[PDB]
RNA sequence: GUCCUAAGGGGGGCUCAUGGAGAACAGAAAUCUCCAGUAGAACAAAAGGGUAAAAGUCCCCUUGAUUUUGAUUUUCAGUGUG
RNA sequence: ACGUACGACCAUACCCAGUGGAAAGCACGGCAUCCCGUCCGCUCUGCCCUAGUUAAGCCACUGAGGGCCCGGUUAGUAGUUGGGUCGGUGACGACCAGCGAAUCCCGGGUGUUGUACGU
């Protein structure tokens, strides 16, 4: 019997659109905007962490009745223009962009007419408070030494106070309960992926060449990876700001407004069909 | 409830000296009209948190039979109803319906204004996030009258419908929304429901210059059948336990 | 601009709901242009919302902590309906001195 | 637009299980044999539901099952066909490109008889996929294969005859 | 006459009853593979709308068998650290 | 206008099939030293963005079969209650009203939209 009839298609209830396109986990979505320990009606951030193939998203975002707000946004290219151009979806590279948004929300807050409320009932026994937000890094599954929590320490060593622990750092040992120090500066500063260029040239030449062709093309050496990654890191604490201009072709919004509507296919009128 | 789950659950429905807070069921007819049912939308997006949401049509008069609400109340744990319908008599109606001991307190139709009925979504406006209450502003001369009257309900239910959760404390940033409901006495009086996005401008003094920018949706209702408790009941109702 | 309105009948407040009411009556233009309705809606909510923020922050204590600028509401006294009325496998081993199950 | 490399058919996965039907050391035996056959440790697989007639109870190990893949999936294959001469047959081909045989010793295979252990049959099964299959098998964003993407008997069986030179009856 | 680190909790993985097509013993009913599979299985309740990447079913951790404080409720206290 | 990441409605969005996709982006993909987890690097995790490709995912369009969403129709009609008006032994006979259906029929459609970054 077929079992796709219309008594079937009639009481079939369709999920939520992200959760069948895999997207949004609506059960922790719930939890993280709707529950709070105090009832202070104080708004909330969440600082969303995502990954894709090629590059890293790392957002500010506010939840709001219409749809989500988004204070700021750094990128793993924008990191070109802060001189780290190989490994965007590495450990250190994740880092470097939660560091780099920290330091614009900081600089969009002013903490680097119209005044707040806070600024208006201001007390004289009053000190500056940090930022705080809370993590949300959606469905991915994470181990111990994870990038989404280097997104994580570069934003809490730019300046945002988020709650967290110790447990799933780089180095850190579940039988001693303490964690490494020399390996997360090791991870800090591209150490892992320095030894895997020594440890791929002593074993395996035609492997090192074929996974790290653009380094040797571009002249990037294991060790220099740590003055490289270092002097990077202070650019983004200086510069918070600064301009990227990629190598994709530039056009003004109108113009690509024209160029996809010459290879769009209109829909079809009810005369024609 | 041998289950620790369903003991809990018990527990939370059973009766406190300090209630929990209040949640709304929102629940459509047989027939009801799109500007109803955007109007149901746009209630149930201030009120995210505590209110529940029933997705097929009812065959229930609300004025004529309210066994299924006691039902329906006594399932979901819903003190406050929306109830939303449409007729030739009555293009766009809310019911809202209050409930106590599993009961129907009190209802109240409201006729919403099809012409002037503008969404969330029409005002391109920065929106309420979701949890945070908003601060009421009630005026006109209709919500004086020594007799209990419809206004005087409509006012109590609006002030039970946005009331959210209690705290004896609040932050300055949770004061950026106001919801402003206007009625003024005499034909039929109009009820508006504004909703307004405050922000605050420097003016040389401690205190701030309060602005205001149109965010909610913009409702203008009607006052039709209403249904007065029994004041057996409705002494009951206002009874104030002592907190502990 | 003065952040202070004068009307006929002074305004009450209700500082634990946020609720302030206006006895005053809303003098609602006999026009058919919607901007000077929503213009004159407006100006009743900027009133409403002014003396809001005034009661809450002259009338309410302050206190600065970590989370933020916090104001102690009075507890609300508007009266609202209440929606509910007012209210084993362990035995001793001798011989080893222990415990254990069965 | 079949010319395409990503439409080259492959192998999934190589299923390897043994049913001695009874818990203990006839089980530990044939998980003794998948184990020298792959050298990956096995599975113990309980009964569903229990049936007094079969001699099976509910939550008692009766089966053991290794899936093989990598190069080992393709030697292992390749021993199983040469133990049945490469030949087939059309009915053992499913509807979804997958297929398998059974076969009742592994000395045939090439494992050396040992008394302590024994002769146990296995029942061999291969899957077969295209790229794309992490689609369907990811965490976030997960869909479905589609219609042209999906391997028909047809394909594995003309992908059977191309590859082991076999013969389909 | 045997076997049981008790329940529960949190997290992660998977989809079930049945029907069709197949495979040495295996033949209506043993085991495996594919497809169709709104739940037609199971777990709770007694829906007139319970649960499907779960509330079902398998893995990891806890098993600590009833934690501490309170000038706050109710009751009790000739043994009032209550 | 298109793509991506968070979202709002939660099938007009679902089930099946076919066609096409400029740019970029997603995506398939290549390798298991380190972090990590499995019977199996399937999943997850780590590295690569170099090499191959729009085959699938995704998007757009089309096609049948259903399903789904609207408006009119039904119709102020069935049905349920009150009110008297005289008659009817009475029930009620009709009348006036208050609420207020559904089946059937017809017509339209098979997704809109918020923020941020790019093409």
């Amino acid at each position: 019997k077929l079992v796709k009839n219309s008594a079937y298609y009639s009481r079939f209830q369709t999920k939520f659109k992200r959760r069948r396109q895999g997207k949004t986990d609506y059960y922790a979505r719930k939890r993280l905007i709707t529950q709070a320990k105090n009832k202070y009606n104080a708004p909330k951030y969440r600082l969303v962490v995502r990954f894709t193939n090629r590059d890293i998203i790392t957002q500010m975002v506010t939840s709001e009745i219409n749809g989500d707000k988004i204070f700021a946004a750094a990128y793993s290219h924008e990191l070109r223009a802060y001189g780290i151009n190989h490994g965007l979806t590495n450990w250190a590279a994740a880092y470097a962009t939660g560091l780099l948004l920290a330091r614009r929300v900081l600089a969009k807050l002013g903490l680097d007419g119209e005044y707040t409320l806070t600024e208006a009932a201001e007390t004289e026994d009053g000190e500056r408070r940090p930022f705080k937000a809370i993590l949300d890094v959606g469905l991915a599954r994470t181990s111990t030494g994870a990038r989404v929590f280097g997104v994580m320490k570069g934003a809490s060593d730019g300046g945002i106070f988020i709650p967290h622990s110790e447990n799933r750092f780089p180095g850190y040992d579940i039988e001693t309960e303490e964690l490494d120090t020399e390996v997360l500066k090791k991870y800090i500063y591209g150490g892992h992926v320095a030894e895997y260029m020594e440890t791929l040239a002593d074993d395996d030449e035609e492997r090192y060449k074929s996974q790290f062709v653009k380094y040797i093309e571009d002249d990037v050496e294991a060790d220099s990876l740590e003055e490289l990654y270092a002097e990077a890191h202070k650019q983004i604490r200086a510069d918070p700001f600064r301009k990227y201009v990629s190598d994709a072709p530039k056009k003004s919004k109108e113009e690509w407004k024209a160029e996809s509507l010459k290879y769009k296919k209109a829909k079809l009128s009810r005369e024609e069909r | 409830p041998r289950n620790a789950r369903s003991k809990r659950a018990l527990e939370k429905r059973a009766p406190k000296i300090v209630e929990n807070p209040k949640t709304c069921l929102f629940l459509r007819g047989t027939t009801c009209s799109q500007i109803t049912q955007d109007a149901m939308n746009d209630l149930y997006a201030m009120r995210q948190v505590h209110a529940k949401r029933f997705h097929k049509k009812n065959a229930i008069h609300p004025f004529e039979d309210a066994t299924s609400l006691c039902f329906f109340s006594e399932k979901n744990d819903c003190s406050l109803m929306v109830f939303g319908s449409s007729n030739k008599k009555r293009p766009h109606t809310l019911t809202f319906v209050r409930m106590f001991d599993y009961k129907v307190l009190d209802m109240l139709e409201f006729y919403l204004d099809p012409d002037t009925y503008r969404s969330i979504s029409q005002f391109k406006t920065s929106k309420i996030p979701i949890g945070m209450r908003p601060m009421m502003v009630f005026a006109g001369t209709a919500f004086e009258s020594p007799v209990p009257n419809a206004f005087t309900m409509a006012k109590s239910m609006l002030i039970d419908f946005f009331r959210g959760e209690p705290s004896d404390k609040i932050d300055v940033e949770g004061l950026r929304f106001v919801v402003v409901v206007t009625a003024d006495e005499p034909q039929k009086p109009i009820l508006r429901l504004r909703v307004y996005g405050i922000r605050t401008k420097r003016s040389g003094t401690r205190l701030p210059r309060v602005e205001v920018e149109e965010h909610g949706p913009r409702m203008d209702f009607r006052l039709g059948r209403m249904r007065e408790p029994d004041p057996a009941m409705l002494k009951e109702a206002m009874k104030k336990a002592k907190t502990p | 601009l003065p952040v202070t309105v004068e009307k006929p009948t002074p305004y009450t407040f209700d500082l634990g709901l946020l609720l302030a009411n206006d006895p005053n009556p809303v003098n609602v233009p006999k026009t058919t242009d919607t901007q000077v309705l929503e213009q004159h809606l407006a100006s009743v909510a900027r009133d409403g919302a002014q003396v809001l923020i005034n009661q809450l922050l002259t009338t309410t204590t302050i206190t600065a902590t970590k989370d933020g600028v916090l104001l102690t509401l009075p507890p609300p006294t508007t009266p609202l309906p209440r929606e509910k009325p007012v209210p084993r496998n362990l035995q001793y081993n001798p011989t080893t001195g222990q415990w254990e199950r069965k | 637009k079949a010319q395409n490399p990503m439409r080259e058919l492959r192998i999934q996965k190589l299923v390897l299980n043994i049913s001695v039907g009874e818990s203990g050391d006839r089980l530990t035996r044939a998980a003794k044999v998948l184990e020298q056959l792959s050298g990956q440790t096995p599975v113990y697989s309980k009964a569903r539901y229990t049936v007094r007639q079969f001699g099976i109870r509910r939550n008692e190990k009766i089966a053991v099952h290794v899936t093989v893949r990598g190069p080992k999936a393709e030697e292992i294959l390749e021993r199983g066909l040469k133990v049945k001469e490469y030949e087939l047959r059309r009915r053992n081909f499913s509807e979804t490109g997958n297929f398998g045989f059974g076969i009742s010793e592994h000395i045939d295979l090439g494992i050396k008889y040992d008394p302590s252990i024994g002769i146990y049959g296995m029942d061999f099964y291969c899957c077969m996929t295209r790229p794309g299959e992490r689609v369907a098998k990811r965490r976030r964003c997960k869909s479905r294969i589609g219609a042209s993407h999906r391997i028909t008997r047809e394909e594995t069986i003309r992908w059977f005859k191309q590859r082991f030179d076999g013969i389909v009856r």
